[PDB]
RNA sequence: GGUUAAGCGACUAAGCGUACACGGUGGAUGCCCUGGCAGUCAGAGGCGAUGAAGGACGUGCUAAUCUGCGAUAAGCGUCGG
RNA sequence: CCCGGCGAGGGGAGUGAAAAAGAACCUGAAACCGUGUACGUACAAGCAGUGGGAGCACGCUUAGGCGUGUGACUGCGUACC
RNA sequence: AGGACCGAACCGACUAAUGUUGAAAAAUUAGCGGAUGACUUGUGGCUGGGGGUGAAAGGCCAAUCAAACCGGGAGAUAGCU
RNA sequence: CGAAGGUGUGCUGUGAGGCAUGCUGGAGGUAUCAGAAGUGCGAAUGCUGACAUAAGUAACGAUAAAGCGGGUGAAAAGCCCGCUCGCCGGAAGACCAAGGGUUCCUGUCCAACGUUAAUCGGGGCAGGGUGAGUCGACCCCUAAGGCGAGGCCGAAAGGCGU
């Protein structure tokens, strides 16, 4: 039964890293709220 | 002189050790060590190790007498209990218990 | 099939009246070396009927 | 100011707990279950605080019969002539002359045929 | 429902029981003494002791007779030379039980078996 | 004193129930706070291309983490206590 | 030091006011699980108590039928929100 | 030559049994259909919620869908329990 | 010379309660009169933690299969060696991509894990191990597509695009 997450880094990286997140408004706000939050993984690279 | 020598922690359910404590409660020693080590049960291993130690303990820290030595009193109580989680059908989890016991054996001449 | 209402401890415990062990009163004592075992059975050393039976 | 209902609680708990010591099993371990046994006593020992009356006085009158009709005369006959002779003992008294001393409640029971007729 | 009948099955079916018993049947003879379970003791005595009764005869049939059992010329080989004359004079008990208590593993009866003199 | 008959009859607890004593698991209650919450009085009310906020990796006699520091790496120079 | 597998665990000795403060460590309740003692229970039917109550065991008292523990039998009694 | 035939890999899921706190939050075994095409599969990319996509079942859109998920309005409102 | 708290006993009040004391406890508690409440729990398929019941019952995860001898070891059906028996063998063999991130080898141990035993292990601790001009990546170029100086458009954000 294939389930939902099939692991790719490459696809991982290139829709929640950390320059997709900067080329955007949005992902600007989401990480700041990460940051005012106080997360340690502010992303999700690496 | 009443002399203590007991097992923490052990890895067994306090009523399955205690199914063996009945059969050597009150009984001559030189006669109870015969039945925990003709008895088949690992509860009787681990009660046999403590009652040993007792006897020992009789006589390196108590003056004589070993063959007029009497086991007076014997309990198992529960000890603290380890929670493990063992995963069923359909995602549902259970937790199951791992019990340890507490055997304590006191043994003394009179 | 399931409880509807829960036993108490002395239904527990009248059901673990049948389960206590029978533990064994006169074994045997060997006729060479004198030492306990099981009837019809070789000693720790394997002694049966005085005779060596396993020779280590 | 905050108030910590830890210490009047189980104050609370161990006197209903007391009251119930030694009923059977939960009944008196479990406060949930003790607090309905307590009440249920409570119950129990107001209603058997008249029904104790009643039932000496069933026994009294029992013990009256039997030894009246010893004697050769009913118990509804024995009050009756007890009353016309305008004696005003009661049955209690009466059930405690009638077993320990025999030869009194004899004297009785002639006094009330004599005053029966 | 088991009336008058024989032959263990040792929650076994009938390829294994047959292929396990001619292993030990060869390993018991080669060192004459094995240690086994009580049960499997009991049903080794239907298989090796008819065996050294067919070995006490030395022939040729008799030896391919004896090959087609225990499947190993070795275990035949010390047939019909070592075992025959010893049990020659013998009419059956070849084999004797030693019990020996149970296992620390799985509480198991656990037996000695031996031939009678072992020449030892 | 004995035989027979009749009647009555406790002492048994495999286990359990109640009370007490002694224990185990459990971590409630009491006491405590280099931790929080709300304010008052003052300051600051910004940091950054002379490279910010926040991070990665290194740095000790160091194996890890926390803190500090940045190949001059639990640190360097000057001036004072 | 001893038992124990050169373990775990335990008992001694010692420190300590205290080890009934031993690192699972202040105080350590209840549910729950046991050991011993006292009483009852193997011909008795049900919200398990209540009123009466023989018997049994222990403390009384120096007698005075007292108190505590249990409860054979018996009338009544179908939990709480 | 064939949206040809029988039949492996592969794709799919018509029947029966087991399983139904399962080995498994749809599987196993025995059978079954297609299997050179309107086929299947690997990698990467695009279409974003009154929207997408849909050989059309209001099916699918991260174990969910007659309007996905997360946060905020928000302690929505409830003549109801 | 013993506070709070805990655990029993006795006395006392129409009751919520109050007082005294034995033991534990080992440092705070607080009269009377007033003042302020996060002020009194048995229920809300209440919330959090602990512990029962079923019960030592079901189950121990493909019916491919184990037996023996020796060795280490306190202990061997499961670890190592040897002999057999059986299974896969267009796989249950071998090499890689994706992914994982030290699971690889050696020494040592059985606290926890392995649905049992454990000396064994993908478990704990320590040490060691990955060597490229030719392999791949990196690097030159490009497809789908993404971004996009100027530019066009759009309340702002921004959309499209050379
Ligand atoms: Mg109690």
């Amino acid at each position: 039964m294939k389930r939902t997450f099939q692991p790719s880094v490459l696809k991982r990286n290139r829709s929640h890293g950390f320059r997709a997140r900067m080329a955007t408004k949005n992902g600007r706000q989401v990480l700041a709220r990460r940051r005012a939050k106080g997360r340690a993984r502010l992303t999700v690279s690496k | 002189m009443e002399t203590i020598a007991k097992h923490r922690h052990a890895r067994s359910s306090a009523q399955k050790v205690r199914l063996v404590a009945d059969l050597i409660r009150g009984k001559k020693v030189s006669q109870a060590l015969d039945i925990l080590t003709y008895t088949n049960k690992k509860a009787a291993v681990l009660v046999k190790k403590v009652l040993e130690s007792a006897i020992a303990n009789a006589e390196h820290n108590d003056g004589a007498d070993i063959d007029d030595l009497k086991v007076t009193k014997i309990f198992v109580d529960e000890g603290p209990s380890m929670k493990r989680i063992m995963p069923r059908a359909k995602g549902r989890a259970d937790r199951i218990l791992k019990r340890t016991s507490h055997i304590t054996v006191v043994v003394s001449d009179r | 099939a399931v409880q509807q209402n829960k036993p108490t401890r002395s239904k527990r415990g009248m059901r673990r009246s049948h389960d206590a062990l029978t533990a064994v009163t006169s074994l045997s004592v060997d006729k060479t070396s004198g030492e306990k075992h099981l009837r019809h059975h070789i000693t720790a050393d394997g002694y049966y009927r005085g005779r060596k039976v396993i020779a280590k | 100011a905050r108030v910590k209902r830890g210490v009047i609680a189980r104050a609370r708990h161990k006197k209903i707990l007391k009251q119930a010591k030694g009923y059977y099993g939960a009944r008196s371990r479990v406060y949930r279950v003790a607090f309905q046994a307590v009440i249920k006593a409570g119950q129990y020992a107001y209603r058997d605080r008249r029904q104790r009356k009643r039932q000496f006085r069933q026994l009294w009158i029992a013990r009256i019969n039997a030894a009246a009709r010893q004697n050769g005369i009913s118990y509804s006959k024995f009050i009756n002539g007890l009353k016309k002779a305008s004696v005003e003992i009661d049955r209690k008294i009466l059930a405690d002359i009638a077993v320990f001393d025999k030869v009194a409640f004899t004297a009785l029971v002639e006094k009330a045929k004599a005053a029966l007729a | 429902m088991r009336h008058r009948k024989s032959g263990r099955q040792l929650n076994r079916n009938s390829s294994h029981r047959q292929a396990m018993f001619r292993n030990m049947a060869g390993s018991l003879v080669r060192h004459e003494i094995i240690k086994t379970t009580l049960p499997k003791a009991k049903e080794l005595r239907r298989v090796v002791e008819p065996l050294i009764t067919l070995a006490k005869t030395d022939s040729v049939a008799n030896r391919r007779l004896a090959f087609a059992r225990t499947r190993d010329n070795e275990i035949v080989a010390k047939l019909f030379n070592e075992l025959g004359p010893r049990f020659a004079s013998r009419a059956g008990g070849y084999t004797r039980i030693l019990k020996c208590g149970f296992r620390a593993g799985d509480n198991a009866p656990m037996a000695y078996i031996e031939l009678v003199d072992r020449s030892e």
